[PDB]
Parts: structure tokens; C-alpha cells; sequence
């Protein structure tokens, strides 16, 4: 299973529609909180800009500070843009360093055809 | 009416306003002087190319400052949209000003002025400048946003290839730092203008979106073909021509994704040498 | 559209003002506004309503300068370097407008802010003022726009700017005053520069046309002056401070005229400011 | 005698045209240097903005650091704008504190009618 967040720009959203795999979306509305009952890989876009810790979106932090969802986290994939230098996919290693889970993949915006390809093959071989 | 930042319609305006404003920088804050010993080791061909690249980028950034961003202002959805566009406009001047900072520190005036004259004479550069300006003066707000996203998220990178290349060789590393600040701005610029293009797509009919999709890909390929010619005339005396073209295809796909479209160029056309991608993101 | 060369300056003032305005960069987040909360709590209801109505008024006029004012001056630039400075001016007008929202956010209750906004919408003197200014911006004469701009921010704004300067001398809302001093520091350079270019533009028109514009400016000044007396009377109606505000208006009117190259019109009696106000300014 | 500098905006120039008193101008062209053979009060505009020393114009420094002109300097009058806070007339007290000559007056832009009356009365009383 895959859990993801996407803003009103919906870049990561369109990545998962083109991916094909069944996934659950972390609500854009901050009041509504969603709960997961099975082990998952988290796909999160970066919004740091620099190094002021705010790379991970607020809706994800609220999702992950919940002990139920956090314990079921198995891996993380980060999206973003290479044009942000060292901060490209910053949300990835921040979640990976804090939770202890490994940082799996790294891609840009909606993902290229090579990206979807590598995430499809990557996820299945991860579970095995 | 009086703008109210506590009555935000689209939450994305405030996020982008905060990012772009707190990203504020000036070319004076980059130590360009430390690149002079590196500049003196570059060959005559390499120096000539460097100057021709930045004089071309000076014209295009000025176009974004004077006509580009200001032509998007009357076509704004929110009042906060106009305030963000004020910032983009201003920062295009900073971008254009920073190329002059490079010439002042490194280059000679006879060589710089010759490069400016070369850019005046160059046919593909003027053709690119005319085509983009043509859409800004137009009556269609949707085509303006397409032209703006294509220019700075795709076309510029024929020039931006050079500093990143020198960076991977360990030359002009401070100049590349300056460019990475311009690149950082443009990633947000393209994202935002592309995002606002998609919000504008909501109002036009289902069939009207199909005509814009056709137009975007037509404009992309018309400019892509023109940029191949511009690349060949720039990199004429260097074996790097084919590597720049791959870097163009890689960025063209990102320009499309900013507008919410599928990437057009396949992996084997858009495969950039890892050293160039490493210079962009360490 | 030509490639800008910051190493080939036609008018030295373009570089000087560019350098000053850019290195003077600030954001409302730089000022610790939340430290004024205790001082805000000690104000009377009358003083609180007045403060909110003053800033809701100033938000309209700065938004006008952001969207219509500074953009309308751009087509009439004498140099390309002038265009880039006006791009900065435009953006900073958005920062100016944005920072008034930072004050409401930190100090005031949402219900009262909206009431103050609705008060500004209904206020006739304020709306009459804004319609006169933008009428000239939409006009066809470039020189009348430059007059209107200088009058707006080097003179008319100071009916509202008096209030935080008064609070400053009383040791109340000191951080809000620090914020306003950053805006005032911007506007001095804005008036100086636009006024300077006004005079440069007059140097290429006939002497008879110059005298026609001198008659226009003094007529427009007195028109706006008479309307601002009415605006002051409605704002400061609940206080006994109106006469002191009116004195401060005449003092800046003289400076506005001096920005354009004209002699001060208002004599000592009318332009005699309470020394505490001038002390808070310097 | 009065010595003054003014920029291409000519604010200080118009103060002296309205002053009436005989005065000599420090050339705008940096290459052209002038010499003065009599004691004088210097009228100078401020171009600081903040506190980075550069309040005194470049053409005034080249005039002043010449030993011949510096010796005959007796006092300094600054112009500017109150809107610059603490930096109002910064060029005045920078020349004053360095050269040891007193700082006499402080006026804005072209100077008010009050300023002209204050400077006329001030200059005559200074030589007394
Ligand atoms: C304000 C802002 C900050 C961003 N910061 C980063 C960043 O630090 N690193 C990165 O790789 N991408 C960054 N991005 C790019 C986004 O990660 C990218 O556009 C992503 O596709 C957004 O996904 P979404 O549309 O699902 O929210 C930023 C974008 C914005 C608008
Ligand atoms: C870039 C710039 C910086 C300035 N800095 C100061 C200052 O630090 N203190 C001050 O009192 N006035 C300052 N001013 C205002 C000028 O001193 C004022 O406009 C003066 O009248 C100009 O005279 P001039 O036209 O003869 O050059 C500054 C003006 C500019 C354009
Ligand atoms: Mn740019
Ligand atoms: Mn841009
Ligand atoms: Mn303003
Ligand atoms: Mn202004």
C-alpha cells in the first residue's frame, strides 16, 4: 500500500494516477485526519526552499506524529525539483532520519516515464 | 480595492509570496572575484562562448521584467496574485543585472561589447524574443502563461548548461553559485505561473482545453527547433552541442509538467550527463 | 527591447537609486510587531478605531501604487535602467501594503478590522482621492502621472503617517513606528526619483508646455489638499488632533513640491509641526 | 564666501539661487577639480541612506582632502531629508567631526523660506 500527500497543484497526485497502484491520499484540509491500518510506503513532496526544517508539509507531520500511522511506516519516497540544489527531496531524508526508515526513491514533479518505471519495480522488490 | 492578506482566497499565493521574498538576494552577495584565476585558465573559444551566452540571457530576462510579468498582472485571479507578480517582475531585473556583475568582474569591455553585437546579429535569438513578445501583446491570457513558462523553465537552459558544466570541472564555481540562485527563482516562477495556468483552465470549456494543448505542443516544438539552431551557432567550435540539446529536452519535460502535461521527450533524448545533474543538485 | 547593460549607464542616478532601494530591502517579518501588543491594550476605543481606519485607508493607496501607479510609469522610462528601478518600486509598494496586514494580524480583532475596511469603502473623501489619482494614471500624459504619484506618497500619505509618529513620541506602538519609518524611508527615495525624472522629461518639451504643467500641478495640489482636509476631519473627528495633522500635511506638501522642482507654497504658520512629531521622524 | 556641491537633481543648487549670497560650485565632473583661495562655509547634500560612512559625496571628498582647500574650511551646512531618521544630515556631522569645524545648519531639499532666512542671519553672525 501507498500513502501520499499532494497540494492544490496536484503534481504528486497526477504521479499516482499514472502509476496505477492503489493508494490513499492525506487530506488537503487540515481538520480532517485519515488513518491507515496496514504497512505502507509514504510519498511526500518537498516544500523547504532552504534549510528551515519546514520541508515536510503540515498535513504529513500531523499524520506521522500519530503513533498508529508512524509504527506502520516502512519507507519514504520524496518528490521535488533539482533546481533547489542541496534541498532537492529534502522531505525524504528528514523523515528517513527521524523515523529510522530508509529513503527509497527521489523524483521531480509528476515524475518521468523512467521514474514511474523505477517506482513500480522498486516497491514490489521492497516488500519481498 | 484594498488588499487583505488575512482574507486569502488561494492559499498558494501566500506560500509563494513568502518563498520568493525570503529568497531575496543580490549579485553583490556572491564573491565573483574568486573566479578570476579560474577565468584566466579558460581558452579563447570558452571565454567567447561564456560572454555570448550571458548577453543572450540578459535580453530575455529584461523581456520578462518589462513585458513578461507585467502582462500577466491584468489577467490575475486574486489581488494577492498581482503582488506576487510584482516580485517576479522585480527579480527579473535582478537576474538581468547579475549578468553585468559577471562581465564587470571577469571580462574585458571590448570582448563584452562584441558579444552584445553578436546577440543583436543572431537570428535564432531575435526570433525567440519576437515570438514570445508576440504572445504577451496578445489578447489571450492563457497563451501568455504558456510562453512565460516555456521561456524560463526550458529555453534558458541552453545557456544555463555552461555554468553547470564549468562547475563539474571545478571552474567558475562562484559564478555557478549565482546562477543557482537564478535557477532557484525560476523553478518557483514556472511552478507558480504553471499552477495559475491550470486554475485558469477551469473556466474554459472541455473542448477549449484541447485546442490549448495543441497550441502548447506546437509552440514548444517551434521554439525547440529554433533553440537547436541557437545552440548550434553558440557551441559551434565545441563538441558540447549534443549534450546541451539533451539538457534542453530534459528541461522541456519539466516545463510541460509545470503546466500539468505529460513529458513529451523520451529518456534517450533527455538523458543528461550525470555531472551536469550533480552540479544542479549536490 | 534591448539587452540591458549596467556597465553602460546614461544617467548616474539610475544606478544610485537602484543600489539604495535594493539594499534597503525589508519585510514586515523583520520587525518584532508582537512586542506592541501590551501597548496596544492600553489604548482607548477611539484611538484603536482611528488606527485601524488609518491603515485600511493606506492599504488602498499602496495597492493602487502597486497595481496601477508604478506600472503606468514604466512605458515612459528614459533609460532601460529606469525601467528596472520602477520594477523595484512596484514590488516594494506590495511590501508596503502587505505590512499593514501584518499589523492587523498581530494586534487587532478580525471583526474590528473588517469594520474598518467597510468604513474606508464608504468614506467619500478617500474614494474621491483614489479616483482622481488613477484618472491621471489611465490618462495619456506621462508627466501628469509623475505629478500624481509624488503628490500621493510624498504628501497625502502623511495624514495617516502622523498617527504612529505621535504614538512613537508617547512610547506606544514603537515597533509599528519602526515599520512605518522603513516605509517612509522608501517613499522619500520614491518621491525624489520620480520627481527627478519628471524634471528630466520636462527638459525635452517646450517652455509653454512646462508652464501649463506648473499651473496644473498647483491646481491639483490645492484640489487634493482641500479634499484631504475633509478626510482628516472625518478620521480624527473623535480626537482633538486634527489641526496638528493638518500642519503635518502642509509640511510634506512643500517637500512633494520640492521633489518636482518647485518652490514650497505653504508658509511657516501652516507648516509648523509639533517638535515631538519631527523628533519621532528623526 | 560659500562653497557647495549639488547633484544633477540640483536641490542644493536651487537653495543657493534663492539664497542670493555669492557662492562657488564644486564641479559635477569628477575629473575637473577647483581651488579656493578664501575662507568658507561648505553646503553639502547627504547621500548615506544608512551608516556605511559614504554620506559625503565623492566630489566633495576630492575637494576636501586637498590640503589647500581644507585649511580654509570654517564650517559646514548639511542638506537632506528628515525621512532618513538618524541619518538626516549625516554628511554634515561627518565633515564636522573629522575636520574639527562646527556643524552649523540642517535643512531639507531646496530649503523652506524659514531656512533661507535662518541661513542668511546665520552666515553673517558666523563671520562675527
Ligand atoms: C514554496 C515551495 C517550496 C519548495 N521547496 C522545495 C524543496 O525544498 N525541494 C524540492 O525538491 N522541491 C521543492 N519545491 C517543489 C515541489 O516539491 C514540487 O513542485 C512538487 O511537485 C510539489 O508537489 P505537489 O503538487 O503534490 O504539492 C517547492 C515548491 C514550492 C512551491
Ligand atoms: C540615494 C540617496 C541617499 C540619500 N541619503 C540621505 C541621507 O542619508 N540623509 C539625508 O538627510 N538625506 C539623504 N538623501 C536626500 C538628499 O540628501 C536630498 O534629496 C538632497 O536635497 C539632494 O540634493 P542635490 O539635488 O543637490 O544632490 C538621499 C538621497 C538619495 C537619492
Ligand atoms: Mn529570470
Ligand atoms: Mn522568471
Ligand atoms: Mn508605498
Ligand atoms: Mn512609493
Amino acid at each position: 500500500q501507498l500513502v501520499y500527500f499532494s497540494s492544490s497543484s496536484e503534481n504528486t497526485q497526477r504521479f499516482i494516477e499514472r502509476l496505477g497502484l492503489p493508494a490513499v491520499r492525506i487530506p488537503l484540509n487540515e481538520r480532517e485526519r485519515i488513518q491507515v491500518d496496514e504497512p505502507y510506503i509514504l510519498i511526500v513532496p518537498s516544500y523547504g526552499g532552504g534549510g528551515t526544517a519546514g520541508a515536510v508539509p503540515r498535513q504529513v507531520i500531523r499524520f506521522l506524529n500519530d503513533e498508529h500511522n508512524r509504527a506502520l511506516l516502512r519507507g519514504v519516497i520524496a518528490s521535488g525539483n533539482r533546481n533547489f540544489g542541496e534541498a532537492y527531496g529534502r522531505a525524504g531524508d528528514v523523515i528517513a532520519r527521524k523515523c529510522g526508515v530508509p529513503w527509497l526513491y527521489r523524483f521531480e514533479l509528476m515524475g518521468t516515464q523512467s521514474d514511474i518505471e523505477n517506482v513500480r519495480k522498486g516497491v514490489t522488490e521492497f516488500w519481498q | 480595492s484594498a488588499i487583505n492578506w488575512n482574507k486569502i482566497s488561494d492559499d498558494k499565493d501566500l506560500e509563494v509570496w513568502n518563498r520568493l521574498t525570503s529568497n531575496f538576494w543580490l549579485p553583490e552577495k556572491v564573491p565573483l572575484s574568486n573566479d578570476i584565476p579560474a577565468w584566466q585558465t579558460l581558452t579563447v573559444v570558452e571565454q567567447q562562448l561564456t560572454m555570448r551566452v550571458f548577453t543572450g540571457l540578459t535580453l530575455l530576462d529584461t523581456l520578462q521584467n518589462v513585458i513578461g510579468a507585467p502582462s500577466l498582472m491584468p489577467d490575475a485571479l486574486t489581488p494577492h496574485e498581482e503582488a506576487v507578480l510584482s516580485n517576479i517582475s522585480f527579480m527579473e531585473a535582478v537576474h538581468a543585472r547579475s549578468y553585468s556583475s559577471i562581465f564587470s568582474t571577469l571580462c574585458q569591455t571590448k570582448d563584452v561589447d562584441a558579444a552584445y553585437a553578436w546577440s543583436e546579429e543572431n537570428a535564432p535569438l531575435q526570433r525567440k524574443a519576437q515570438i514570445i513578445q508576440q504572445h504577451y501583446r496578445g489578447d489571450d491570457p492563457l497563451k501568455k502563461k504558456i510562453a512565460s513558462v516555456f521561456l524560463e523553465s526550458f529555453l534558458f537552459y541552453s545557456g544555463f548548461w555552461l555554468p553547470m558544466y564549468f562547475s563539474s570541472r571545478g571552474k567558475l564555481t562562484n559564478t555557478a553559485d549565482l546562477i543557482r540562485l537564478i535557477i532557484r527563482d525560476e523553478a518557483v516562477h514556472g511552478y507558480y505561473i504553471g499552477y495559475k495556468y491550470q486554475k485558469n483552465m477551469e473556466k474554459i470549456s472541455l473542448g477549449q482545453r484541447e485546442e490549448l494543448k495543441s497550441f502548447a505542443f506546437d509552440l514548444l516544438l517551434e521554439l525547440y527547433d529554433n533553440e537547436l539552431q541557437y545552440t548550434d551557432e553558440l557551441y559551434a567550435e565545441t563538441p558540447w552541442a549534443d549534450d546541451v540539446k539533451a539538457f534542453l529536452c530534459y528541461n522541456a519535460n519539466k516545463a510541460l509538467m509545470n503546466l500539468g502535461y505529460e513529458p513529451l521527450f523520451p529518456a534517450e533524448m533527455a538523458e543528461v550527463n550525470p555531472a551536469i545533474l550533480a552540479a544542479l543538485s549536490p
